[PDB]
């Protein structure tokens, strides 16, 4: 599928949006930013 | 941070 | 779909484009209230779009309908992908017409080498992404089972086929899943799985529809 998802981007210092295929998903994979800044953000 | 924040972006196998 | 064509506008009647804010997979009109897509394209809310070619411009042949219920396969596997099957009865039934119509279900399975066509919404790159706006079409053959378990070793079901070639090049990618392989005029296949998109030795893994006949008519029946 094409599902919209947020991964930290390290290089950026940001979460960013990306297409994750709805299955597998590994740990760098959230439903929000704010999430995804919580978990990965640092600090 | 945690380890896994550093991997790149997974998308999967699901097509 | 990478290294496809864009379909004759309309030519595929029976593909529908599965929408929660955005396109988000495809599926099949199998008969006027229900569609047959992937299980891993569940959501709790979808609204299922018929008679579309441009998802992102409004052309005057589209049906916007709601999903009233959505039956995932029983024995859905969301690791292995197994049984990666998936109806969604609407809350109306579609008007049939020339660019809504019905696929029919496999009269049996079709064998090895048969040649079918394939479409979607999906990403049309192998690296990088490109949403289409326009739905793309892709003639492919079913492979044999031994060329699949050759690609996928260990992964491959009796209940998937893979569709494709091995040499990669043409392929279905993300945000095709759930949609239609359709091989002289029969649902043989739904786009579910696959390692990268077009990629040599890793053709994509469909659903064999023909072994969920049974299954499919009986839910309809049953709902
Ligand atoms: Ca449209």
């Amino acid at each position: 599928a094409r599902i919209i998802r947020y991964f930290y981007n390290a290089k950026a210092g940001l979460c960013q949006t990306f297409v994750y295929g709805g299955c597998r998903a590994k740990r760098n994979n959230f439903k929000s930013a704010e999430d995804c800044m919580r978990t990965c953000g640092g600090a | 941070r945690p380890d896994f924040c550093l991997e790149p972006p997974y998308t999967g196998p699901c097509k | 779909i990478v290294g496809g064509y864009t379909c004759q506008e309309n030519s595929v009647p029976y593909q529908v484009s599965l929408n929660s804010g955005y396109h988000f997979c495809g599926g099949s009109l199998i008969n006027d209230q229900w569609v047959v897509s992937a299980a891993h394209c569940y959501k709790s809310r979808i609204q299922v779009r018929l008679g579309e070619h441009n998802i992102n411009v409004l052309e005057g042949n589209e049906q916007f309908v709601n999903a009233a219920k959505i039956i995932k396969h029983p024995n859905f596997d969301r690791k292995t992908l197994n049984n990666d099957i998936m109806l969604i009865k609407l809350s109306s039934p579609v008007k049939l017409n020339a660019r809504v119509a019905t696929v029919a279900l496999p009269s049996s399975c079709a064998p090895a080498g048969t040649q079918c066509l394939i479409s979607g919404w999906g990403n049309t790159l192998s690296s990088g992404v490109n949403e289409p706006d326009l739905l793309q079409c892709l003639d492919a053959p079913l492979l044999p089972q031994a060329d699949c378990e050759a690609s996928y070793p260990g992964k491959i079901t009796d209940n998937m086929v893979c569709v494709g070639f091995l040499e990669g090049g043409k392929d279905s990618c993300q945000g095709d899943a759930g949609g239609p392989v359709v091989c002289n005029g029969e649902l043989q296949g739904i786009v579910s799985w696959g390692y990268g998109c077009a990629l040599p030795d890793n053709p994509g893994v469909y659903t064999k529809v023909c072994n969920y006949v049974d299954w499919i008519q009986d839910t309809i029946a049953a709902n």
